[PDB]
């Protein structure tokens, strides 16, 4: 059958070829999404579920109110849809409602990262005890990998002195 | 008039996923190798995590449940998905813990990101309602231009000279009529500032006479030429006559979303010393030794270069696991490239012996034992 | 995601005639508690503890520094209602196995009593106070109270955030000073070390909390005021408190072993 | 035996205009403050800090398991007056030479904001929130935010120290700091009046934003002692 369209179909060719080839799938957001993400590339090491649970995510959310929404993480997502909505219902421009959801996701994200600080200061004051930060663990991994490093240098090493005799 | 099931599909998580960025940009004439290929300086993938209980399944919202050998056993999951079905009919995805717990040790550091300054040390923030501002008017003078720091047009220092050529004959060239009405605007404004002044004590913007006389006067003074230039092209003003014109404006956010942190005016109250003076050290290794004329070391899996100052001389295969020493991280920033650079500056004897006594590995004990 | 649920007899529509008014019921619980869960789900809005209980995100977000807010809030969500989950409209009359055993551990009900009390005001800030029941291999069942500073799990499986101690006036030049410092370091280095310094049973059985006491200011700052001229205040809080537990309940988590 | 300070500017009964109400500052000063008194003044009956000043007993009874009860009122309730001391009746503007050093040490008023307030809202614990100015290599006039946490002082001797005057100016890495403005967060002085802050309004975020207003800075560049380039 003629597949369905999702962009309209390019009025000037006379000879169309691939009527009965699936089209793709573009938004609106898919030009926002690429927008951030680039103004922000280190927000991409922050995990994200794909997984849906039952698929009722997008009954809850309502964008009037803010970025905090009930059943996504903030993240990206949440700024462009964000950005959608007052640029749509507001009347702003792509800058300007850029902008102003941009901000509110930094306040958010800061004090995120305040509390992680206070935390685990203010819980040594009443005796808490942690385990081994990511920072130790990390570089002790280095330590089991950098030593197997030396070893194979010392074989390749000596390996080329010996084959070095037979040039002579 | 769109489908029920298609506007299920468009709100769903797997929909959300962003595209694949381009990479960091690098000199674009260099050896880079192809057939290996190291990590990168910023991610470009999205990192996905699973529940405990679908993990042990293989489930992570794809195509297909990826295999359990690679998948599981390690404590953080995380992967990166650079195709959901490729030509093997297989996901082809690859760990993600490489970038994913690199931000979460970068966080770990509880440092902010400022504006390079160049060489009275200032550390001012970057997420600020004066600087960090993208939207703009035509209305506005060039001077707030300066602050911005995403701009639409190229950086013509960085350009190649092929693509400057290339922009030239498909940006600029066909902007002629555009730009002389840009100029109309400007005299129209000029003429109504004397008639608003005189009635103290605008017109209609169509004179193509003035226009071309106009462009006459500026020929002796290129420099207001420019700065009106700068304008239509939303060029990133390079001349002193200043912020990040070394090496021009950063391709992105000047704090690349990995620290939100505004300052670091803060004493993190230790509990029985009390308020420390300076922030808690951390542990780098040693890499490229000084005997290139300078030392690389890995600060939280960050790569920068070694205070300003053995261990750093000569490399010593005796010592197991590499050179570690001790360091504190004092300033962070990003580059035009996209990089972290940090300013590593040496650590103090006291700090390290103070961080050490809590991880319980410190030889004699501040606390107490100290008689003096 | 997590959501309030309602209170054990309805105490949220009428709560404890003698102990605590409705009005300041709504406050301590569906005002707070309400509060803490909004903050808990964003936190767990997309991680594994989407779908986890409260007591099994304590444990396993114990440990870890990089998750210790996200531990206070679902530490304080479980003590605030394991708090409201023992009181009773009327006054119980406490079980005659539970009072025996009571007075072998500390010698009568009053002596616990004024125990609890005293070390409420004596912490002089916003804790838990709990009645714990210990048991080993091979030594017979033994009750005792402990003491957790804001937001501190009872349980063997968090000793990490166990908070008995406030290291502010433990630790000094003094004798006890010396002595609470090493402990505290002991901890720590063995904590950070993966060390273990007191073996426990698995399935964390060796301590069961039986018994809970909010000492947080915003239970009782409203009801009796802030306790100038000893009318009410702190202090009559943990007294009222005392006379509407619900032995009967008490007696079930006990589940001591029959030895009468 | 200690007495009542009286209020400032008669907060007692007019109260601030929008920052608290007469009510509530009765249950958080008037009535607070007697309590911490009247259970410290039993515990100094006749001894050593009978007349000694509120800072004088925190320095001396610092940091010791038995005088711990002494130390947790004492320094309750020295930092509540200290907190109640910088709250000007109407938005009082803030001078030039402070102005400046604030841009110098967290780039932009706002900062500080969001940074003290901030701070705040990400304790879970009951504290207080410090300004404090310090000396350190780079910056002379120095300006940090420091959180105490429950009763701990902020005073530098306050802290463990070692010996060899044999005890030392300052603590095991620590610094001299002189606390300039503070915010008090127990339940006392926000719980009643802006509630528990269900629902993201009111609560105690909006009793930090209140508070934000209705700070007396000129008092504040008073102990700033910006003049004094080098502190010792």
């Amino acid at each position: 059958p003629y597949p369905i369209q999702h962009s309209p179909p390019n009025p000037r060719a006379r000879k169309p070829r691939n009527l009965f080839r699936p089209t793709k799938i573009v938004y609106p957001e898919d030009e926002l999404r690429r927008d951030f993400y680039r103004d922000h590339p280190w927000e991409l090491a922050r995990p994200r579920m794909i997984i849906e649970l039952d698929g009722k995510d997008a009954r809850f959310l309502d964008w009037s109110k803010g970025l905090r929404q009930r059943g996504i993480p903030l993240s990206g997502e949440s700024v462009v849809q964000r950005q959608l909505w007052l640029m749509e219902n507001q009347g702003m421009t792509k800058q300007e409602a850029y902008d102003k959801a941009r901000h509110e996701f930094y306040k958010l994200r800061q004090l995120e990262q305040m509390e992680r600080r206070i935390a685990v200061e203010e819980a040594r004051m009443v005796g808490g005890y942690f385990g081994k930060d990511l920072l130790t663990v990390g570089m002790e991994l280095e330590n089991k990998t950098y030593e197997s490093w030396k070893k194979w240098a010392t074989t390749e090493i000596a390996r080329q002195e010996s084959a070095r005799a037979s040039m002579y | 008039g769109v489908s029920p099931g298609g506007a299920l599909l468009r709100t769903s998580r797997m929909f959300s996923l962003p595209p694949v960025i381009p990479p960091p940009p690098g000199n674009k004439l260099q050896m880079i190798s192809e057939r290996a290929s190291a990590t990168e300086a910023y991610p470009t993938h999205q990192v996905l995590t699973t529940f405990e209980s679908s993990r042990s399944r293989g489930d992570w919202g794809l195509k297909r449940p990826l295999p359990l050998k690679s998948t599981t056993g390690t404590t953080y999951p995380m992967v990166k998905v650079k195709e959901m079905d490729s030509l093997e009919q297989i996901t082809d995805f690859t760990s993600g813990t490489q970038h994913g717990l690199t931000l979460k040790k970068f966080q770990a550091l509880n440092i902010p990101i400022s504006t390079p300054s160049e060489i009275r040390p200032v550390q001012r923030s970057v997420f600020e309602a004066d600087t960090d501002v993208t939207a703009f008017s035509p209305d506005e003078q060039i001077q707030e231009a300066e602050k911005r720091w995403k701009f639409s047009g190229p950086w013509l220092a960085g350009m190649t000279p092929g693509e400057f050529k290339e922009y030239l004959a498909k940006t600029v060239r066909p902007k002629r009529a555009e730009f002389r009405k840009f100029i109309q605007k400007k005299i129209a404004a000029q003429k109504t500032e004397a008639a608003n002044r005189e009635l103290q004590e605008k017109p209609e913007s169509i004179t193509d006479d003035e226009v071309t006389e106009y462009l006459r006067r500026l020929r002796n003074d290129n420099q207001v030429l420019y700065d009106l230039v700068g304008q239509f092209l939303d060029l990133a003003p390079l001349k002193p006559p200043s912020p990040y014109g070394g090496r021009g404006p950063p391709i992105t956010h000047p704090s690349a979303g990995i620290s939100y942190l505004r300052t670091a005016a803060y004493l993190n109250n230790h509990p029985i010393y009390g308020p420390q003076k300076s922030h808690p050290p951390v542990q780098a290794r040693v890499l490229k030794p000084r005997r290139g004329n300078d030392a690389k070391i890995g600060v939280a899996g960050f790569v920068a270069d070694g205070p300003l100052g053995s261990v750093m001389d000569k490399f010593d295969p005796s010592i197991e696991g590499g050179a570690k020493l001790w360091v504190n991280v004092d300033k962070a920033t990003v580059d035009s490239t996209g990089r972290v650079q940090l300013t590593v500056s040496d650590a103090k004897a006291t700090d390290v012996l103070i961080a050490k006594e809590l991880i319980g590995d410190a030889r004699e004990p501040i606390f107490g034992s100290a008689p003096k | 995601q997590h959501y309030l649920m309602p209170l054990r007899d309805n105490f949220e529509q009428e709560g404890i005639r003698n102990f605590l008014s409705p009005g300041s019921v709504n406050m301590a619980y569906t005002e707070y508690q309400t509060f803490i869960l909004e903050k808990l789900n964003a936190l767990v809005v997309g991680t594994d503890f989407e779908q986890k209980d409260t007591k099994s995100i304590v444990l396993a977000t114990a440990r870890d520094p990089e998750l210790a807010h996200v531990f206070n809030h679902a530490s304080m969500a479980h003590n605030n209602h394991f708090f409201f989950d023992h009181l009773s409209p009327v006054p119980v009359k406490m079980g005659d196995k539970l009072f025996y055993h009571i007075n072998e551990n500390f010698g009568s009900v009053d002596t616990l009593r004024d125990e609890m009390i005293g070390t409420a005001v004596s912490m002089f800030g916003p804790g838990f106070v709990w009645l714990v029941r210990t048991q080993l291999p091979g030594q017979p069942v033994a009750l005792r109270v402990m003491a957790t500073y804001l937001a501190g799990s009872p349980y063997p499986g968090a000793h990490w955030r166990r908070q008995e101690m406030d290291a502010q006036t433990s630790i000094g030049s003094s004798p006890q000073g010396l002595s609470n410092g090493q402990r505290f370091f002991e901890r720590s280095a063995a904590g950070f070390k993966g060390n273990k310094l007191e073996p426990t049973a698995p399935g964390g059985t060796d301590l069961i909390p039986i018994l809970c006491l909010n000492t947080w200011e915003y239970a009782w700052l409203r009801e009796y005021g802030t306790g100038v001229g000893g009318m009410g205040g702190k202090l009559a809080y943990a007294q009222s408190w005392w006379n509407m537990i619900d032995w009967a309940k008490v007696e079930e988590e006990a589940r001591l072993e029959t030895r009468i």
